[PDB]
């Protein structure tokens, strides 16, 4: 039976499973730093799980048959077009920032429920606590308006405080010329059109807001490229880490229960992302919306509810 | 042509604290979406 | 500005269905719909409706009334009585108030 | 084919059985009650 | 009656569990069969009326309204078909269900015996009309139009309910023909005058009096074609039926508590026939035509003579058919040009040489060309009002003139000039809409041949 | 074929149900069956007039 | 109103004074309407849970119909009992107070002069 | 003791004009006092002087309404021997609305109040005559 | 015919709406109003009696 | 069928409705009398229960 | 909040009105009212935000003053007659003070100013209870003494309530304040019909409850506490419009729907009692409730408002919220007019 | 009351110490015992309108 008051009363509690390494860690940094590699290695060396970075298709991949969907069904935004033509009169910039915040929030929730039902800690990439750097960069560069910025901050205020922050925040520090070199080497005709001004605004946002804001409630670990790539140092630092100064000690079985309900209900997560503030950059018209929704429901495995689509191999639909 | 559907101009008139703001004492502003005031 | 689809464009139907009839794009469905209309509205209702209504007899007694009026006129003109009196009800059974 | 195999992937046979039994018992009790009430009415009125 | 209502109730499942390709066809065919079956009511071999139950009844006045209601349905089905064609199967099934519900409720309220059942149905007729007008209109003032319609109606209907309760208490029933075999004269007091006002204003609003006609033109101009048709044909007749049924107990007050409405009707007749000369919207023109025609019905109910009631019924049915026809004719163009402006499109009768005939005959009727039931009604209303007072003929003639003017104006500014050669989008005439017009006309020919089914209670 | 042509049994079934309910309604209201001061017959050819 | 009357049992659905009335028949239009409402509740539950309307939850729909008919039968018995009791008391009072319910002196239209009103 | 307001209906209209006007004026004053108390407790003012000025405004306004209504009614009944005619009360209500519009400086309010108060007073008189009861006791 | 009937209705009801919904969440004022109500009721009773 | 069926059916409908009307107008007045006299089974408002009064000696003769 | 605390608080919330309705002693009735208050405050204040604290404070103060006045009435009756129950001999002032107190407990005008503020500051599942379950004990206490009340003040209160409810709902853009004013109006109808027939007060009570519960559930589905938030329902959950519209029309009191019958039969009784002028005023002023319900039916079901983007992911996600009671109550509340003779 | 569950179950939680003529602990008489007893006994069975 579903999780609820009854399960928590019967024994599906939380504190019976918080073994050390039942933590949640972030591996933030600039764009082309070794986050994926380092995070996979940390996950392996600590037994924890890895949740890769979340992009425009995270929901399309986590829901349904798992395959992606057209961008009009998932996002109507494009990082390629953002790198090619920012300042566009379309809205791709903020229409992408908002969708990416939403996907990072859905991911934070999908990780918290896993961590609370199972003591298996999780390791993520950039989260809802750092998504805003790519927004401040665009605002200081002129790709976005203060109205979009205020809308973003409002949704952040409505969403973030209802969630527990990370235990450990690893910041891989790297400078902008090395970043540009790494971009040119990796190879992307669009990422290779980005600007060192944008990259430096990202770095400055990080060092001036994220680090201070987060060193007061979670253990920070700042490393450079060469301390990174020698991870065992990082892993042993984490293992030695002291875990005070956070709210995770003010939490009892029942706070965990009332947080697990939220994290398990994937609509009270986004109710506030779905507020009707009418920005010309996300305000979709009725005709477009109706067309897109009816086509989405025309697609397979999406017309009815999960266990009620025979066209994908569902039987007993007349008794469930 | 096609059916006319409301626009931002038509939907933002239901977005104030109260409708019919013919008052001049109604300096109010919409409440929060989560009932947590700003401080 | 804001996100919305662009106004659509006019659409000739005869281009693809020169045998169009007005109901549906699918030609067979168009044809069977017009056929059902013509066979249920014209061939049946108007025809059989008109027939039944025309052969409804003695609508509201307008015929029995004429027959009976002829009978009455005969009876009365034969027995010297008048064809119609000035008081429907016989003033005998009636009992007027005395001022 | 889904990736979050849900609670509704297969039916709750306990719920099915209880529902069907409750329906059948409702109808049986209703028929019996109706017949008994008719018998009592006719006993009382002749 | 139940053999008429149960199948109309079954048209709903048919509509919903019919495939997305045969629902229109099946529901239209069966609606036609319903129209056919409804002719049992015309088997009136005696002056006794029909009584199938304590809840239903039929009369020579309710039978024609009922048959016109059962006939208009498939026509509205056919006419609402080109639009909402792209719209989803579910949405168009909703539309069909709205239409069918209107049919059923109108049949019920025409076959009713009790004033309060009549009331609940005459007030339930609002939901489907409001929904059709607001969910399938094309402008942005359809919302205000629905507001006006709904609230005019309700503001007029509340005091009617209160009067019905007062009666149900004084007398012990609201049943018709008992309210007749037991009716008493009144005291000519102010309480009874206000009772009169209450009983009447609801119907005097639902068929637009001159001063409260400000919901009909809106609703028409902003509503789709099926809504326009039903509003013009039957919703304007609910008031007439209600007044013809409720005026039997209000004696002898209407001898003097009717002058204001006779005046307003005979004047607004002129003052709307004249707007029909200088209005630019074809739909609003036809709406004001409906108003100028319902004014006669009002003034004829007010005077309570057999010829008057006969003309009222004839003109009711005739105007229903003719207004539906004219609305569908204007819709045929709208579907091609997306503009209700009349002077925009001209010089037709060149590419649409046949629809120019339907356009012409619908005009010959509206201007009362003999032999026709429009005229067989207007003439008797005129005679009744001339017996009332000989000075009414002046206003009657003025209205006749203005009608003959604006009908031919509507004809000539659309079909009898030279073409707007810049109109590439004049898709030829659909068999469907030609059939609409034919189904509207032919019954007028048949009712002109046999107008014994259309006189009413008196005759 | 049935899944697309079984919807032709509803509306005629409705007509028949309506006729049946009319029959019930007039099986009621039986009083005055021959007690009308105008149509008082003598039951010579049959046992029930209406 | 009718609560405080003699022979009034408190909080009882159906006394034995009601077992003498004729019971309702399951084909009663009101019971049929309650069954319709049950079916529509099932269909609406499916339509709200995004399931196939009319192709899901047959046990649920059956349960709905059965429960609705079950409640309707008993509630109908009770209401019939109440109306019968109302008539009973009313007629008893009428019979015990002949001084306030006198037979009207009904005349015939040949005597009472009703006024005439032309047109 | 509540007979101040009953002396109004012990004589046909057209008599005791002075005391009838006094009665309607007292009624206006009371209604205005209550309205002003409500509008002073809710939606208050800055200075007690402005508050008492609001009170005086409302009270004198309503008093004028009542005085003009009663006087016009009794004067119409005087100039025309019709003590049982609601048209007099309609005219009085229109005069009251006229005074309201003169005070508030708005022709809208003027005519609106005219029509409304006219209907109200005419229906009041119709009730007085026919036998209508407002706040009646249970009889079922 | 617009200025008179519907526009006048709308104006009247919108104005009375503003009047009655110009309230600020002040318990002092709400309770002063409650006190006026109590006084008016006591007076009605003691007067009519 | 013939017209006599509709004739007699109308007569029966009229009978039923007239009876209903008489019954309603008598109900009103019965309810009125009961509300105004408390002589019937309806509108019998409550009173204290005499079964909870004490009828035993009271430690003092005078009450 | 743990299970033991939840159980105790909700058992008290349930027990309060049960004692009130099952007790003959006015002291035990007062006890039940105090239980209700005590056990409701914590649920209001659960969120622990300034708005909830303020709402709780207002509720407490109002209800406590009202309870004190009720207890004064009881004590006065006790000194007057030696018994703990109101009889046909209590000084009418006692009963009018009691009526004022009960009206402030319910939320009737002009004792209503606290209800919208509190409901707004409060969440949805709490407004549901506050407006359905907390009207049953104070109404029961009145049903027990309906023969000995003052129709004058009752009708004044009822008509004031109708008027102010209409003129509030016309302006409010917030679901919860709209519900508050609708409650005010329906409670006014109840009070109006009370001294003539209380069975109809109970009828309208159950009708209003069946109509309000499913509406608050609909709202809680998306926590749409605003018009511009509930307009997106066509993209979030459009299978709820066919029922929101009908339930709102029923609330308004439209003929073919359950919600009509209360007004209709109440007007009938008032006519039998010659309260026609009041019935007319009320019937004409309910059309404003119908108006600002139609204005919502528009923004929800008859026209699509500008939607948002993340609503796409909201579509991606599934849901299991709306239990069977939603459908059951909505059907019972929209399609039960053919059964009015039984509900009467 | 409003819900006679007490009288249903034939018990007494609150309806035995309502008035003065009821049972006092050590048979101690109340002031108006006889007067109240007589009023109740005389109003029993004709409740309300008559007894007033
Ligand atoms: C009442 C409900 C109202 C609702 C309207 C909607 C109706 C939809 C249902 C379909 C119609 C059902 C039947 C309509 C009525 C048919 C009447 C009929 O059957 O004709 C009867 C007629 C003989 O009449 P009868 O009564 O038997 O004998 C006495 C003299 N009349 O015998 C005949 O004449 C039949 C032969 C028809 C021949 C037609 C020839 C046309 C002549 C041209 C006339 C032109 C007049 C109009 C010109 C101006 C019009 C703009
Ligand atoms: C292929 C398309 C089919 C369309 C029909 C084609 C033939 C044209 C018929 C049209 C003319 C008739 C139109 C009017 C029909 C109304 C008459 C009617 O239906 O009478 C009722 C009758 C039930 O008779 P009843 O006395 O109630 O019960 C005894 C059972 N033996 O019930 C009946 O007799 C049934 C009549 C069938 C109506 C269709
Ligand atoms: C924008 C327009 C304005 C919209 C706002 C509307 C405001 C409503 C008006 C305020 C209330 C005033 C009406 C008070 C009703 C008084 C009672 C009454 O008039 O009933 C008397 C009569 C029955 O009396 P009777 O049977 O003879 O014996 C005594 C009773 N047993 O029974 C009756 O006559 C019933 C009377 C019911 C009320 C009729 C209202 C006037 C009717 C004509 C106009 C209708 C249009 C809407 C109202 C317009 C403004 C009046
Ligand atoms: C008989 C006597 C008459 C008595 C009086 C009768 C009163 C009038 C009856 C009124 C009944 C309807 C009133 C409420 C109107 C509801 C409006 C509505 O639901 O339509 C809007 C909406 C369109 O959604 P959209 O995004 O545009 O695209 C389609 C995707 N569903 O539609 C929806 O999205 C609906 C939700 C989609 C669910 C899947 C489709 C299943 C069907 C659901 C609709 C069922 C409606 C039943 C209609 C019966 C009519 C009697
Ligand atoms: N909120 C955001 N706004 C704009 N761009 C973003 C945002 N989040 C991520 N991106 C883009 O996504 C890309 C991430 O590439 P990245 O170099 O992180 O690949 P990776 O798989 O994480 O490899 P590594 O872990 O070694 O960096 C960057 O180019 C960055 O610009």
């Amino acid at each position: 039976l579903r999780y609820g008051l009854l399960a928590a009363i019967l024994g599906d509690k939380t504190t019976k499973k918080l073994h050390e390494y039942s933590r949640v860690i972030t591996v933030d940094g600039n764009i082309c730093s070794g986050k994926n590699k380092l995070a996979k290695e940390i996950a392996q060396q600590l037994g924890m799980k890895h949740y890769p970075e979340a992009g425009i298709q995270y929901s399309s991949t986590t829901t349904g048959d798992g395959r992606p969907l057209d961008i009009e069904f998932s996002g109507s935004c494009s990082l390629e077009k953002f790198y090619d033509d920012p300042k566009s009169n379309d809205g791709n910039s903020y229409r992408l920032q908002s969708w990416l915040y939403a996907s990072r929030l859905l991911q934070y929730a999908d990780a918290l429920e896993h961590l609370l039902s199972t003591g298996q800690g999780v390791v993520l990439e950039r989260s809802i606590y750092s998504d805003f750097v790519f927004l401040e960069a665009m605002y200081n560069q002129g790709y976005i308006r203060k109205q979009c910025v205020d809308h973003y901050n409002e949704i952040k205020r409505l969403t973030l405080p209802e969630y527990l922050p990370p235990h450990a925040v690893i910041y891989i520090d790297v400078p902008v010329p090395e970043v540009q070199s790494r971009i040119q080497k990796k190879g992307d005709p669009h990422e290779m059109k980005v600007t060192s001004a944008y990259l430096q605004d990202i770095e400055n946002a990080y060092k001036k807001t994220f680090l201070p804001k987060m060193s007061e409630m979670c253990e920070v670990l700042v490393y450079d490229s060469w301390e990174a790539e020698d991870p065992t140092k990082v892993v042993e630092d984490i293992e030695y880490l002291k875990y005070n100064k956070g709210p995770w000690l003010k939490q009892d079985d029942w706070t965990f229960h009332y947080l697990r309900m939220l994290v398990q209900d994937k609509t009270e997560v986004l109710n506030y992302t779905t507020i009707p503030v009418y920005l010309p950059e996300i305000t979709i018209g009725a005709h477009q919306g109706s067309r897109i929704y009816n086509s989405f429901r025309e697609l397979p495995g999406r017309k009815y509810a999960p266990g009620y689509n025979a066209e994908v191999g569902d039987k007993w639909i007349w008794l469930k | 042509a096609r059916q006319w559907q409301p626009d931002i101009e038509w939907a933002e008139q239901f977005s104030g604290a109260v409708m019919y703001p013919s008052k001049e004492t109604a300096h109010w502003k919409p409440p929060p979406w989560n009932d947590v005031d700003i401080l | 500005q804001w996100q919305e689809d662009p106004e659509p464009e006019d659409e000739n139907v005869y281009a693809k269905n020169p045998d169009f009839h007005g109901y549906d794009s699918d030609p067979v469905v168009d044809v069977w719909n017009m056929r059902a209309v013509f066979f249920f509205g014209f061939s049946i209702v108007l025809v059989f409706g008109t027939t039944f209504v025309a052969y409804v007899p003695d609508y509201r007694m307008q015929e029995w009334a004429r027959r009976e009026a002829e009978r009455l006129v005969k009876y009365r003109e034969v027995n010297g009585l008048p064809i119609m009196e000035s008081n429907y009800f016989d003033p005998s059974k009636i009992q007027l108030p005395e001022d | 084919f889904y990736v979050r195999e849900p609670v509704n992937a297969k039916p709750n046979w306990l719920a099915v059985g209880l529902s069907v039994g409750a329906s059948v018992f409702m109808w049986i009790y209703l028929i019996q009650t109706h017949n008994e009430d008719v018998l009592e009415y006719k006993r009382r009125n002749g | 009656m139940l053999k008429i209502i149960l199948p109309s109730l079954m048209l709903l499942p048919l509509t919903w569990l019919s495939s997305p390709k045969k629902t229109w066809t099946n529901v239209t065919s069966y609606s036609f069969l319903i129209s056919l079956t409804s002719l049992t009511l015309l088997w009136q071999t005696d002056e006794n009326y029909k009584n199938f139950s304590n809840m239903f009844s039929s009369d020579p006045l309710s039978t024609p309204l009922i048959i016109l209601t059962a006939w208009l349905l498939p026509l509205m089905l056919m006419a609402s078909q080109n639009h909402l064609k792209k719209d989803n199967n579910v949405l168009q099934k909703l539309y069909i269900s709205m239409l069918i519900s209107l049919q059923i409720l109108l049949i019920m309220t025409f076959s009713a015996t009790e004033l309060i059942m009549f009331y609940i149905l005459f007030e339930a007729t609002l939901i489907p009309t409001l929904i059709i007008i607001t969910r399938w209109g094309n402008q942005t003032e359809r919302l205000n139009a629905g507001i006006y319609f709904l609230f005019y109606t309700l503001i007029g209907s509340i005091p009617l309910l209160i009067a019905l309760i007062l009666i149900q208490n004084h007398v012990g029933t609201l049943n018709l023909m008992i309210l007749s075999f037991t009716t008493h004269t009144l005291d000519a007091s102010w309480s009874n005058n206000l009772l009169w006002l209450a009983c009447m204003m609801a119907f005097l609003i639902k068929m637009p009096l001159y001063g409260v006609h400000l919901w009909l033109p809106k609703a028409h101009v902003e509503a789709p074609i099926a809504g326009s048709m039903i509003l013009a044909a039957i919703l304007l007749k609910l008031g007439s039926y209600g007044m013809i049924r409720i005026s039997i107990i209000l004696d002898p007050l209407t001898k003097y508590m009717a002058y204001p409405f006779i005046l307003l009707s005979l004047w607004g007749m002129i003052m709307t026939s004249s707007i029909c000369l200088r209005q630019t919207d074809l739909k609003s023109l036809i709406a004001y035509s409906s108003v100028s025609h319902m004014a006669l019905v009002i003034a004829s109910i007010m005077i309570q003579t057999p010829w008057s009631f006969m003309g009222a019924t004839m003109l009711m049915i005739a105007h229903g058919l003719t207004s539906s026809l004219l609305f569908c004719l204007a819709n045929s163009n709208y579907e091609r040009i997306h503009s209700r402006t009349m002077i925009m499109a001209r010089g037709l009768q060149m590419v649409f040489p046949l629809m120019a005939t339907w356009w012409l005959m619908a005009s010959l009727a509206n201007l009362a060309l003999p032999p026709s039931i429009n005229l067989m009604g207007e003439l008797f209303i005129t005679m009744s009002l001339f017996s009332w007072s000989n000075f009414t003929i002046i206003l009657m003639g003025i209205n006749i003139i203005i009608t003959g003017m604006y009908s031919m104006y509507m004809i000539i500014t659309t079909q009898r000039g030279k073409l707007t050669n810049h109109m590439i989008n004049l898709q030829p005439s659909h068999t469907r809409e030609l059939t609409l017009m034919a189904l509207h006309m032919i019954p007028l020919i048949l009712l002109t041949t046999s107008p014994k089914l259309i006189t009413g209670l008196t005759m | 074929l049935l899944r697309e042509h079984w919807v032709h049994i509803l509306v005629p079934a409705g007509f028949v149900f309506g006729c049946y309910l009319d029959r019930k309604d007039d099986e009621k209201l039986t009083a005055f069956r021959n007690k009308s001061m105008l149509f008082q017959r003598e039951l010579r050819p049959n046992e029930e007039v209406t | 109103m009718m609560n405080g009357r003699p022979g009034h049992e408190p909080l009882k659905f159906l006394p034995d004074e009601a077992r003498s009335l004729p019971p309702p028949k399951l084909n009663d239009p009101r019971l049929v309407y309650m069954g319709l409402l049950g079916y529509c509740t099932g269909l609406m539950d499916n339509m709200l849970r995004m399931r196939p309307v009319m192709r899901a939850g047959l046990h649920r729909q059956l349960l709905f119909v059965t429960s609705f008919v079950f409640a309707g039968y008993f509630y109908l018995k009770r209401q019939n009992y109440l109306y019968a009791v109302k008539d009973h008391d009313m007629f008893g009072y009428i019979k015990l107070h002949p001084e306030d319910f006198p037979e009207k002196e009904k005349k015939t239209y040949a005597e009472i002069l009703e006024p005439f009103h032309p047109v | 003791v509540k007979r101040f307001f009953e002396s109004y209906h012990e004589v046909p209209d057209g008599t005791q004009c002075h005391r009838k006007t006094y009665i309607t004026t007292a009624l206006g004053g009371i209604c205005g006092i209550i309205g002003s108390a409500y509008s002073v407790s809710l939606n208050p003012a800055d200075s007690t002087l402005e508050a008492v000025a609001r009170v005086g405004r409302y009270t004198f306004t309503a008093a004028a309404i009542g005085a003009m209504f009663g006087l016009t009614t009794c004067v119409s009944a005087q100039v025309r021997e019709k003590p049982d005619d609601p048209l007099n009360y309609f005219i009085g209500g229109c005069a009251g609305g006229l005074t309201l519009g003169a005070r508030t400086h708005s022709y809208g309010t003027a005519a609106m109040g005219c029509v409304y108060m006219g209907t109200a007073a005419a229906l009041f008189k119709i009730g007085k005559l026919e036998g209508w009861e407002l706040f009646p006791t249970p009889k079922v | 015919l617009e200025k008179t009937i519907p526009k006048s209705t709308s104006t009247l009801h919108t104005n009375m709406t503003t009047l009655t919904t110009n309230q600020k969440g002040l318990i002092k004022l709400y309770f002063m109003s409650f006190l006026i109500n109590i006084i008016l009721i006591i007076i009605l009773y003691s007067i009519n009696l | 069928d013939g017209p006599e069926k509709n004739y007699e059916k109308t007569l029966a409908i009229l009978q039923i409705e007239s009876e209903k009307a008489e019954l309603r107008l008598k109900e009103q007045e019965v309810r009125r009398l009961m509300r105004a006299r408390g002589d019937g089974p309806w509108y019998q408002f409550p009173t204290p229960e005499k079964e909870f009064i004490d009828h035993s000696p009271k430690a003092t003769p005078d009450n | 909040m743990n299970p033991i605390t939840l159980a105790i608080i909700y058992f008290t919330i349930f027990l309060g009105p049960v004692i009130t309705m099952s007790s003959t002693n006015l002291m035990l009735m007062w006890v039940g009212l105090e239980f209700s208050l005590l056990a409701i405050i914590p649920m209001l204040i659960n969120k622990k935000n300034p708005r909830s604290t303020e709402a709780a404070t207002k509720y407490f103060v109002t209800q406590a003053t009202a309870s004190m006045i009720i207890l004064l009435a009881i004590v006065l009756n006790y000194k007057q007659l030696g018994t703990w129950m109101f009889q046909q001999q209590t000084n009418g002032l006692i009963l009018n003070m009691t009526l004022m107190a009960l009206s402030m407990k319910l939320g009737l005008a002009p004792f209503h100013f606290w209800l919208p503020e509190v409901t707004q500051g409060i969440p949805l599942h709490m407004g549901l209870i506050l407006l359905t379950w907390q009207k049953i004990a104070p109404l029961s206490i009145l049903i027990q003494i309906y023969p000995l009340l003052n129709s004058t003040i009752i009708l004044m209160l009822a008509i004031t309530s109708i008027f102010m409810g209409a003129w509030g709902g016309l302006n409010q853009t917030q679901m919860r304040k709209i519900m508050a004013y609708s409650s005010i109006a329906h409670m006014g109808w109840m009070l109006a019909i009370l001294p003539y027939n209380p069975s109809l007060t109970l009828l309208n009570l159950m009708i209003y409850i069946i109509l309000t519960a499913p509406m608050f559930m609909a709202l809680m589905l998306n926590n749409s506490m605003t018009i511009n938030s509930i307009s997106l329902l066509w993209n979030k959950t459009p299978a709820m419009l066919t029922m929101i519209s009908l339930m709102l029309l029923s609330l308004g009191g439209l003929p073919p729907l359950t919600g009509f019958l209360p007004k209709w039969i109440i007007i009938t009784e008032l006519m039998k009692n010659n309260c026609l002028i009041m019935a007319t005023l009320m019937a004409m002023m309910a059309l404003l409730n119908l108006f600002f319900y139609t204005r919502l039916i528009y923004s929800t079901s008859l026209t699509m408002f500008p939607t948002n983007n993340n609503s796409k992911m909201m579509t991606h996600q599934t849901k299991t919220k709306p239990n069977l009671m939603f459908s059951t109550l909505a059907i019972m509340s929209t399609m039960t007019l053919p059964l009015a003779p039984q509900l009467i | 009351p409003f819900l006679d569950i007490q009288k249903k179950l034939g018990i007494s939680l609150d309806r035995h110490f309502m008035f003065l003529s009821a049972e006092q602990p050590y048979k101690n008489a109340a002031r108006c015992h006889a007067f109240e007893k007589e009023w109740i006994e005389c109003a029993h069975g004709i409740g309300g309108t008559r007894a007033k």
